[PDB]
RNA sequence: UAAUUGCGAUAACGAACGAGACCUUAACCUACUAAAUAGUGGUGCUAGCGCUGGUUAUCCACUUCUUAGAGGGACUAUCGGUUUCAAGCCGAUGGAAGUUGAGGCAAUAACAGGUCUGUAUGCCCUUAACGUUCUGGGCGCACGCGCGCUACACUGACGGAGCUUGGCCGAGAGGUCUUUCCGUCGUGCUGGGGAUAGAGCAUUGUAAUUAUUGCUCUUCAACGAGGAAUUCCUAGUAAGCGCAAGUCAUCAGCUUGCGUUGAUUACGUCCUGCCCUUUGUACACACC
């Protein structure tokens, strides 16, 4: 075969891509360009695995920089940011 | 005493999954906007055998409804339609999200640049056989449009780790913006070369 | 009371609604509308003509759907809801020719004639 | 299913006893306990002839297959009206003379030719290939219209 | 609305919903048994523990049995299950469910939910319907 | 279960008329004709209930051989015609047995 | 003289000898239909 | 390898001597497959078809011969 | 025009027969006449907190279910169009249009088709034998051909969740006192695929080894979507999920029907089968 990575959970749980580099870069520079992007096509943009980018989300989520909406596959849309209203 | 669904305690009331709105979208294309029609649906669905007939303005289309149809299908064997619609509802979402604008003006959009003006059907005659360059009849442009951003979409699933809703907003968008790394546009420009020569 | 059932049909699945008018709760096998129905986009296509009509409070509808692939339903419940209004006030007959309605297809699985794999179907050997 | 069954083994045992026999035709009424059996038959003297056994003898032999009940049975002679619709006569006549014989292509006209006189709308013979002991060419023939399909 | 919410909720809210509540019963022994494997070819129980094997099939047993009734072990069985003829290559699956079914009916009858009927199959009491729909009225609040 | 009507009181009353034909026509007729006597005897009874089909319907190639389409067609439909009375005399019993029509109609009474 | 069995098994016509056939009426599978153009039974007159 | 609450001891009277079952090997992993191939020799020195075949050398459990085994040799 | 189908001409005037009509029924409409299997309302037992709904109750009603009949059959009277003339073509309404849809009612005669072993009769073998009643064994296979069945993997794979029992009880298979969401997947020849192998357990049967089925358990086989090439199918049809009937002591699925899922293309004759006319013909069991 060709070969292999990004690649989780062992990356996840090991500081390299969770601590900073993957949130900041690969999740939060992303939304500047696109108001919101899908879980799914954010996934496959940025290389990260879905079960890698689905915990980065969640952290990112509590802290309230990023809300979700929902949909059964583990699918929907990821968005950051947001207003006046 | 009510208690009822949640939309807008009312107006007219846009439908098409609740979301999103029809009427806005323009088909730039002149000729190509007679045969899309999109004067009042939704997204629910419908058979109607509205019957071949030829030369005139042939039948209705949804042009959404279409494009579920042929997803399910192609490619290949075993697709169901509760899935199926699942995969565009959420691939309608990504796409406006991606665009930020109506999801069916993006559909149109990739559709009305991936559907050539000419096409290279085979004809033997005498001792060999030529191609000397054929018509497009404006569904037929409509269906091959939708059909290889549906192969594309299919292609990048199974190549690469993606579900298919984002490969089909993808291959979509791409086709929509005019980028040759659309599986759709390519080979528009391909057929279009092709039976531009062969003349 | 208050009873008008007049029974539309339109693919597979038997809707049958006694409708008594009051709030506009509605009730599928008896059991909520929005609750169990869920699995939708095209379940609030029912749900359009308790709303923009604008009379709401008029009709409790209640609904027993039973038998066949979840999808087949939604027409043949609303034919019977329009109907009957049809009836009482004639002058609301712009209801039922506005908002659209009918077909059905009818034509609920097909002859099977042997040898056909699946009936006419022939297979497959020069 | 079941009363189908009672119904499923008795024409056929009816069909196999009332076969070459001189006779003409054979309905069967089932009530309980007895069989009707109506036969139209000239033929019937050789079937009855009172107490003895003979009456009973061909009825009594519907009894033991599958149907029914100690009891006795009933027979009742019957005429003809008019052979054609349903007999065993109108087989057996045509099987006496393909016997020892007579002209075949004649056989095949005059049968036809009786019937029709008595009406019919429609009389349609065939006769096995095999005419004079040669091949196989068969022969068909039929007057006025008829009808099976 | 909560009671009658028993009735009428989309199945799994109701039954999502319904587990945490479960999971305060004492019984739910599982011994042994469901270790070989029990359903097709990947069926083991260590997902079991939140809403698993064991919890939803209680949970849930319970939201088909208001609505519906009278039941049995059998109906049970394959209400979820399949075990479908096979082209002869297959298996899809082999759903067994004898022995589910089973260990989920039994912890019921020790806190005095089921009933069991001489033809009937399974009955709900009063003590059945209680807990299930007194359960129902803090669901409908959260939902809306 | 026992539809009470002297004769030191009846309390035999159950009856089932069970009517099976292969022809329709033949078998409507007869049927017919038991409802009137319900209603002349006395007291009332019910009409005419059919419920349900019984099919057989047997798919057999020929045969040659070879016999590959076109199979040589066959189909049993048949109906099943439930008569009940409301009242069950003896005098209903007899004159109803006595004046059977039945030809091919197979008529069972059944049973107390 | 002495005696046997076995190869006992289901059934068929008197009127057709072979063994192989349709048990519900009784006879074998060809006999069943040239029976089945008779009628007899309540069902078949023919046709579908 | 083998746990707390579980186990499984080899128990019967002697001898029947080969091959026996040792209560269901788990044990799974090179014990499994390195006694396959002593059950193999055992099977034929009991005279079993199973292990005649397994002299012969052939598709054991008689497989279908309209069609196969083309990729197997 | 599917149709010497019907019309208009005509050295013809008829006339049969297939087609159609006819029947079948999947569609249907039912407002109804009929009756209740059943649907639905009124009790009574609760639960939310007769108000809102679940359950079963007593033959109390009417009805889409039921089914037997009726009637509604739908078609260019009926609103319509240039037009030898009868027409074709397309459209309203409706619930579908002039072949309303199936081909299931399919003409005669042929092809030495095919059947003597799915169903008798000539006639030879022959005749207390190719009678007889079995018992044991055979439907192995270096390769070809056929049909069929499962895969290659996300529209996926896993687990859980949306003659027949009741119920104590079982690894599966069984014996009886007894009537579509979400953990999981990481696009991996694997969590793919189940081939093959081997030991061992229950039942069918007297027996399961070449010739049962179900398998606990473990070997983990090829195959990365298939060449030169093929078959059908004109919308509930292709294609796909299953089930029951028959088969049947057992048995791969045969053959076969019911439902369920549900698509694409349908102009035309632009290799093959056919039709009528047309001419030529050295053929005539017929371009083999």
């Amino acid at each position: 075969k060709k070969k292999w990575s990004k690649k989780s959970m062992k990356d996840r749980a090991q500081h390299a891509v969770i601590l900073d580099q993957e949130k900041y870069d690969r999740i939060l520079k992303e939304v500047p360009t696109y108001r919101y992007v899908s879980v799914s096509v954010l996934v496959d943009r940025l290389k990260i695995g879905g079960s890698l980018a689905r915990i980065a989300l969640r952290h990112l989520e509590k802290e309230g920089i990023i809300k979700p909406i929902s949909k059964h596959s583990k699918q929907a849309i990821y968005t950051r940011a947001t207003a006046s209203e | 005493t009510p208690i009822p669904e949640e939309v807008q305690q009312a107006q007219t009331e846009i439908k098409l999954f609740n979301k999103w709105s029809f009427e806005e979208v323009e088909v730039k294309d002149a000729s190509l906007v007679d045969y899309v029609q999109v004067r009042q649906p939704i997204f629910v669905a419908h058979t109607a055998g509205r019957y071949a007939n030829k030369r005139f303005r042939k039948a209705q289309c949804p042009i959404i409804e279409r494009l579920t149809n042929s997803l399910m299908m192609n490619g290949r064997n075993n697709g169901k339609k509760l899935k199926a619609v699942r995969i565009i509802k959420h691939t309608l979402d990504i796409i406006n999200v991606l665009t930020d604008q109506n999801p069916i003006q993006v559909v149109v959009d990739a559709i009305t640049n991936t559907g050539p003006r000419e096409d290279t059907t085979r004809v033997g005659g005498g001792g060999a056989a030529r191609r000397q360059a054929v018509d497009v009849s404006p569904l037929r442009r409509v269906n091959q449009a939708i059909a290889l951003l549906t192969i594309g979409a299919r292609e990048a699933a199974f190549r690469n780790i993606k579900t298919i809703a984002e490969t089909l907003a993808e291959e979509l968008i791409n086709a929509a913006k005019g980028s040759s790394t659309s599986y759709a546009i390519k080979k528009k420009d391909e057929l279009e070369r092709v039976a531009k020569s062969n003349r | 009371a208050v009873a008008h059932v007049k029974a539309g049909k339109g693919l597979i699945k038997v809707n049958g609604s006694p409708i008594t008018l009051v709030e506009p709760e509605i009730l599928r096998f008896k059991v909520y509308e929005p609750l169990l129905l869920v699995g939708l986009d095209k379940f609030s296509n029912i749900d359009i003509r308790v709303r923009v009509t604008g009379g709401g409070h008029v009709s409790q509808v209640y609904a027993i759907r039973q038998a066949i692939a979840k999808g087949l339903v939604a027409y043949h419940q609303k034919y019977v809801d329009e109907q009957s209004k049809n009836e009482l006030k004639k002058a609301f007959t712009s209801y039922d020719r506005t908002l659209l309605i009918a077909d059905s297809r009818r034509p609920e699985p097909k002859k099977f004639g042997g040898k056909g794999a699946r009936s006419r179907f022939q297979k497959s050997y020069r | 299913v079941a009363d189908g069954v009672f119904y499923a083994e008795l024409n056929e045992f009816f069909t196999r006893e009332l076969a070459e026999e001189g006779y003409s035709g054979v309905e069967v009424r089932v009530t309980p306990t007895k069989t009707e059996v109506i036969i139209r038959a000239t033929r019937t003297q050789d079937v009855l002839g009172e107490n003895g056994r003979r009456i009973n003898e061909l009825t009594l032999l519907v009894q033991k297959r599958f149907k029914y009940a100690p009891g006795t049975i009933v027979l009742y002679a019957e005429r003809v009206q008019d052979r054609g619709l349903s007999a065993v006569a109108q087989a057996e006549s045509m099987k006496f003379k393909l016997l020892n014989g007579l002209a075949i292509r004649r056989a095949a006209y005059g049968v036809v030719r009786y019937v029709m006189e008595s009406g019919a709308k429609g009389c349609e013979v065939v006769v096995s290939g095999k005419l004079r002991a040669a091949r196989a060419k068969a022969m068909k023939f039929a007057d006025g219209f008829l009808i099976h399909s | 609305m909560p009671g009658v919410s028993v009735r009428d909720v989309a199945a799994q809210d109701f039954i999502n919903a319904y587990a945490s509540f479960l999971q305060r019963q004492g019984k739910l022994e599982v011994p042994g048994y469901v270790d070989i494997v029990k359903t097709s070819s990947g069926n083991e129980m260590p997902p079991q523990d939140a809403e698993g094997w064991f919890y939803k099939r209680a949970a849930s047993v319970a939201r088909h049995i208001y609505m519906r009734k009278q039941v049995g072990v059998g109906k049970l069985n394959k209400l979820y299950g399949g075990a479908k003829s096979r082209g002869v290559r297959p298996y899809k699956h082999i759903d067994a469910s004898g022995s589910i079914n089973r260990k989920v009916l039994q912890a019921l009858e020790k806190i005095g939910i089921v009933e069991i009927s001489p033809k009937g199959g399974r009955r709900i009491s009063e003590n059945g319907q209680r807990d299930l729909d007194r359960i129902a009225a803090q669901t409908l609040e959260e939902d809306e | 279960v026992e539809e009470q009507e002297q004769q030191q009181q009846i309390i035999k009353i159950r009856i089932t008329l069970t009517s099976t034909k292969v022809k329709q026509l033949e078998n409507v007729s007869s049927n017919i004709v038991k409802n009137a006597e319900q209603h002349n005897l006395v007291k009332k009874g019910p009409v005419r209930l059919p419920t349900k089909v019984l099919k057989i319907s047997t798919r057999k190639t020929p045969n040659g051989e070879g016999s590959k389409t076109w199979e040589t067609y066959e189909m049993r439909i048949h109906k099943r015609y439930i008569d009940l009375e409301a009242p069950v005399q003896i005098v209903k019993r007899i004159t109803q047995i006595t004046i059977e029509p039945g030809v091919d109609v197979e008529v069972v009474v059944a049973s107390n | 003289s002495h005696p046997r069995r076995y190869g006992k098994g289901s059934r068929q016509c008197r009127v057709c000898s072979s063994h192989t056939g349709l048990i519900r009426k009784y006879g074998l599978n060809i006999c069943r239909q040239c029976f089945r153009e008779k009628a007899n039974d309540i069902g078949f007159n023919k046709f579908r | 390898q083998n746990p707390t609450h579980y186990k499984i001891p080899a128990w019967f009277l002697n001898r029947q001597n080969d091959i026996t079952d040792g209560k269901d090997y788990h044990t799974l992993a090179n014990n499994v497959e390195s006694k396959l191939r002593d059950d193999l020799e055992r099977l034929k020195k009991i005279r079993a078809h199973r292990g005649i075949r397994h002299f012969w050398g052939l598709r054991v459990r008689g497989q279908h011969t309209k069609t196969t085994g083309r990729r197997r040799a």
